[PDB]
Parts: C-alpha cells; structure tokens; sequence
C-alpha cells in the first residue's frame, strides 16, 4: 500500500506462484530491463482450481518494465487493473509447455474502472476491458476479448509513418471502442481480426496518421467469421471521417467483413 | 405512412404494426387481378407489388418522389440485426430504433429497413433475347433492371433517402424487397 | 449569335432549346460504376445508376439543339455551367 | 492458341459472363494499367449451377497486368493456370456486392501442372495449388486452400529489410510446401494464419532475410485452431536454419502455434 519497489535488470518486482494473493494499491513498482511480475518456479499441482494466483493492481498503482507480466507456464494467472491504475510492460510466457499436450491453465486479465494496461502480446487467454483501455502497442493474440462501460482497445499511433498494426482474436463479445489507424494514400490501416465467434455492438474511432489522399480507395478495418452477429459503427462524428478532399463511410459486406470505403466530399 | 402490409386487403395498403410484405412474406393476390381474397403470391417480384398499388389506386415511387417522401430519415444508416418483420416497431435484433428512420413527414421506416420497388426502369439489363419469366404472362428481351429505394436493414452506410439499388429484374424476389405506395395530391 | 426569340416555342416557351440542357424525369443511358457510390449529396449510395436524361441541347451545343435533342449520360450526380431545369406539371379541369 | 492481345488503362484482354468458356493456350495477354480478365456486366440469374462461366490459361500462356482478374460482382467464376502458363497480375472482387444478404457464388482458382499465378488477394473462396506455385506478393486472404504434389506457396522476398507478409486462410488441407522469410536480428518473420480448420502434412522452408541476430529468439510462424490435425516440418536440410551463429528449429507449442526457437549453434 503506496510502497515502492524497484527491481534490477536480473530479476523482477515481484514474484508469485503456489497460489499466492498480491494487491498493489497506489505506490509504484519498476523494474526497468525485467519483469515487473513473475509467475511460477516451484510447481505444486492441483485437479480442482485452488487460488489460481491472483495479482491486483488498484487505487492508483504505477507499473513499468519490459514485461509486465512475465507467466513461468506451469501455473494459471489472474491478473487485474482497476482503481487507475497503469502498467506499461507486455505480458509474455515460456512458449513451450514443459509437458508437451494435455492442457495447461488460462491466462486472464482484466482491465476495469478507469485503469490503463499499456503493451503489446500473443499470450493472454482471456481479456475483459470494462470502462477502462489497453493502448495496443504492437501486433497481438488473445483468445477471449470482452468489452463492457466504455472500454476499449487504443491501437497505438505509430511515430513510424506508414506502419500498421493487427489484433487477432479467437472470440469478441460485449460492447467496446476501437481507436484505429489509417493511412490515406498509401491505402493501408490498422486491422481487427476475430477468428472464430464475434458478437456485440462495437465502435470503430479512425485516426488520420498517414496524410491526404491521391484517389479513393477502399480499406479493410475488422474480418470476422462468415455468419458473424456483430455489428460495428464508425464512431468519429456524424460515421464519417473527412480525409483531405475525401468522405469515408463504414460498411460492410458478405460476410463480417466490415472495410472503409469514401469517395469525393461533398461540395 | 407505413410499407406494405400482407393483409393489404382487409387493412389498406399503409398501417401501422403489421406483417411487412417481401418474397418470402409475399402481399395476398389482388381480387381486382383473380385473386381469391386469402390466396398469396408465389414470390415477391416487382410485377406483384406494382400489381397491388394499382388494385388501391397507387403506384410505385419514382426516384424524385422517394427522395422526398424519405427526407428528414438519418442518412446512411441501417436498421441492423436479421429483419424488420413489422411496420412501426423495431426490428429482429435492430442495432437502431425505427424512429431514427422517420421522414419530415411521418414516413415511417422511410429508410434502411427495406428496398421499396420503384417504378422507373434503367440500370443493368437482362439477357438480350426473350425470356418467359412474367408470371406465365409473356416474355421479356433486354429487360432493364427496376429501380429500388431506400436500402434495407442489412445494407449500414449505403442507406438513406437518396438510395438506390439498378441491379434487379423486375422478376427478382427476395426478402429485403418491399413497396411503399403513392399517389396524387387532389385540390378541388 | 443569335437572338433568343429565335427559340421560343409554338406556346410561348422562351428559350425552349439550345440554350441550356434540362434536367429530364426520366432514367436510362449510359450508367454509372456498377458498385455502391456515396455521390449523392450524402444521402445513401448508388448501384449501377443510369443517367438522368437532358434535352434541348445548350449554348455550345452547335447543331444538336432543338425539340427533341436528348443526352442520356450524365448521371444524376453531375453539374455543369450548362444544365439547367425547367417546371412542368398537371393540367387541372374542374 | 499463339494470339496475342494488348488493352488500355481503361479496358481488359478479355472479359466473360453469363456462363463463357475460355480458353487461352500459348500467346500472350498484357494489360498494363487494367485487367487482363473481367467477369460480368449483363445480368442473367438462374439458380441450377450452369457452366460457372471459366478461364483456363495453359500451355505456357503469358498474361500481365494491374490485376489477373477482375469480378463484376454475383456471378460464379472458375480460373484456371495449367500446363506451365504464367500470370501475374491480383485478383480483385467489387468489395460490396449489389444485393446485400443474398447468396454469391464462389470465386475459385485452380493452379495445376508447372503453373505459376504472382500476385496478392483477399477475393478468392478457393484456391488450390497442385504441382504448381503461388508467389504470394502481398497480404492475402483466401477461404479454402488446398495443397498436392509440391504445390508451393511461395512467400515473395521483400525489397524492404524487415517488412514481412501474412497470409490469411479459412481452411488448410492436403499437402504442400510453404517459402518463408525471415528477418533474425529483428525477431520477425512471415506468418500463416489458419482461422477454422487446418489439416494434412505441410512443410515450411525459411530463407533468411535479415541477417546477424543478437541473441537468439523465437519467431510465430504458423497459428491454427483449436488442436488442429495439421503437422507442419522444417524443409530445409536437416531441418534446421543456420543465421549466423545460431541454428533454429521447428517447434509447435500447445495449441497449435508453431514458433521457430533455436539457440546457440554447435562448436
Ligand atoms: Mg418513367
Ligand atoms: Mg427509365
């Protein structure tokens, strides 16, 4: 409670496994060429689900390091944002499982009441943003996104013109935003990929950050599977975004694929 | 007021919170035309709603009829969700409520909620050479396409007043292919 | 070259051809992208929209002008210095 | 047979509907600005499935342009590059269709015997790939692939260090061989993403593509489903790549996710 920790390049601010409870409110943990947390190392394993390690971070907790979260992968994590708080690390595991098949727990996260997971990853099983944000800083997998109260994913403006990001996902559900980038004339933009279940009213905000456009020309933003039930709405004012002399209008067609077409603006 | 329902014959061809007539859901077969008063068409084709308009004295609108009568409706949007089953309500899983889709005034679901037939023909042609697909009513050669207005529920940023679909045989039938009917204003 | 009285009609239409195209009630002609265009003042898209007919012919319309000159390609969407439109409507007996 | 036909920017070398049959042995199509084939305009909808109107380029046929093929919308079309002919040109659909919520036929494209179609896409429904190969020139999309008899899929090597391709894929199936790039210093590399169903025996070759890595770290290079039944080998000799001082293997790891892992090489 508003304590501090910092750890070395070697080691991380915190280390948890066999089934501990850690609450983070206020204060700050840095840990600038590691971890910030740690999961795991000393394996005791269980047939019903014990305390699956739980980390909270809340009223206000600063968190930075290379990773976040840094899973051993023996053991399944719970790992929670709330009250504020803002942790800018990644979210990494071992990739490779120490007994190839027969399954392995989930990887959960959750981002709710205002809080701020800032980093990239392809390791998480289950994120459920709820009135809060995760500012995606690079390509990512998740396999269960769930949006709720105003949350959304801020698809990190790349200072790198012309450079854009994917999110993979193998389910969506609830109802979230989705700050996303476009690049006018070179006809590319940040894109949304749910793989195997999609549902739920979305919102699409578009950031112009690769300057006006020479023609008009369509732009892939969110791919879905072919019977797909979710909806999604350019949020930007009035479902239009003005780029240079030109007008872009959400709509989708066929099969959940829901691309950005435009053409001349109006007079 | 209201796109046309499948009982037009009992109710008029506008009223409020009844089953919207389209290819599946097709209007009852005009009595004026050999219709029985229970039988239904076998589809929804242009021919049978153009059909139903003349039996009330009323016709498909044409481009700068719709444009008007829809004014006042939000632009480019849809109904959304699977369906728009009934004049006045929302529809099957409608993202938007109906009253978004409200003209100047008081076209109800003026539109994105379902292509209403129009009468003007133009747009992309039929096979250049006669095809007897009227109903049993003779053949058709180079038939240009029957406008259509409006959008529908499944069509989100294509939608609005202006609308328009030149792509349909007049002997196409499919459910988001509906009719609003007008006619004169008489001064005496 | 020359003067306007030289195209008022039978009925006392002045200018009635060969000064500026009208915009006519009628589709068909030359038709637009055969996909969904939002050229319409904002207010839906397009499919395979044929033209808006014009008739009369204009001031540089040379020869063409006259009574039954009619242009099926310019699409509903299109404005230029020399289209223009002209009012017609019912005939009431009472 | 041996012709040979040029078009303008505004135009195609050949354009078929309503149930066409084309075929082009030997000769030469170029349409430097345009299409080389376009498919429709002239509407004539009858439910049986006819003779889907089809192309077939073979006997060393060569055929160039902005795009391969270009479909006019709602009709059926059944491409096919055989006995050794050569196109390179894209392969684009309308992206809206003019009835939204109606059904479309397949857009399918069938490589055979000594083929070779260079190009990108996100219109083809099906493509298969027999004894043949796609040089893949930018991110693509297709709904069912299909590999046989060294049917290759061969990933283009960027002119551009460290700009890697992915292909998008619905469906997986038989047996083919897959060109990868890869950039070790970076820690990137192509991917292949299956999204529904991945099955069958496929193998991987890597080419090295951005040279001299600081450490060695693992690389995704292949995402598929659930615990999918296709088996992925590392085709180049003894299955390993040497970058540098360091040699990388092919592992998969947990649910189906096939990353290349590798460490220092051997003394
Ligand atoms: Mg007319
Ligand atoms: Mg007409």
């Amino acid at each position: 409670a508003q304590s501090i920790v910092e750890a070395p390049q070697l080691g991380a601010a915190i280390r948890a496994g066999r089934g501990a409870r850690v609450t983070v409110s206020g204060g700050s943990l840095s840990a600038p060429h590691g971890n910030v947390i740690e999961t795991g190392g000393g394996a005791r394993r269980f047939p019903p689900p014990a305390s699956p390690l739980s980390i909270t971070l809340q009223a206000g907790a600063r968190a930075q390091g290379r990773a976040l979260l840094y899973r051993v992968l023996p053991e399944p994590v719970k790992l929670t944002l709330a009250g504020g708080a803002q942790g800018q690390g990644d979210i990494v595991a071992t990739e490779l499982p120490p007994i190839p098949g027969a399954s392995s727990g989930p990887l959960d996260v959750a981002l709710a009441s205002q809080a701020r997971w800032t980093g990239a990853t392809r390791a998480v099983d289950s994120l459920s943003i709820d009135n809060a944000t995760w500012v995606m800083t690079d390509n990512s997998n998740v396999g269960a996104l769930r949006l709720a109260s105003d949350g959304s994913v801020d698809f990190q403006q790349p200072a790198e013109a012309g450079r854009f990001k994917v999110l993979m996902v193998d389910t969506l559900a609830g109802s979230g935003l989705f700050r996303m980038n476009v690049f006018a004339d070179l006809g590319l933009s940040d894109k949304l990929v749910v793989m195997r279940d999609a549902s739920g009213q979305h919102r699409l905000w578009v950031r112009n950050s690769g300057s006006e456009p020479a023609s008009a020309n369509t732009m892939l933003l969110v791919q879905t599977p072919r019977g797909s039930a979710a909806t999604f709405t350019l949020a930007n004012k009035d479902g239009k975004v003005d780029i240079g002399t030109y007008r872009y209008r959400l709509a989708a067609n066929g099969n959940g694929q829901w691309s950005l077409v435009g053409a001349k603006a109006p007079p | 007021i209201y796109l046309l329902g499948v009982n037009h014959l009992t109710d008029g061809t506008s009223k409020y919170n009844v089953t919207i007539a389209d290819g599946s859901a097709s209007p009852k077969k005009s009595t004026k035309f050999g219709g029985d008063g229970s039988a239904a068409y076998s589809d929804g084709a242009w021919y049978n709603f153009a059909e139903v308009m003349t039996h009330h004295g009323k016709r498909l609108p044409n481009y700068n009829e719709f444009q008007a009568l829809a004014f006042g409706t939000t632009e480019a949007t849809s109904s959304g969700g699977t369906d728009v089953p009934t004049t006045g309500v929302n529809g099957t899983g409608a993202t938007s409520a109906w009253n978004i889709f409200t003209s100047k005034w008081g076209v109800v679901q003026a539109s994105g909620c379902l292509w209403t037939w129009g009468n003007e023909f133009g747009g992309v042609n039929g096979a250049s050479e006669y095809t007897a697909n009227t109903g049993g009513r003779g053949s058709v050669y180079a038939q240009p396409a029957a406008a259509l207005f409006g959008g529908a529920w499944n069509g989100t940023s294509l939608s609005g007043s202006r609308a328009a679909l030149w792509y349909s045989g007049p002997s196409f039938s499919f459910a988001f292919f509906g009719a609003r009917g007008v006619c004169d204003h008489l001064i005496l």
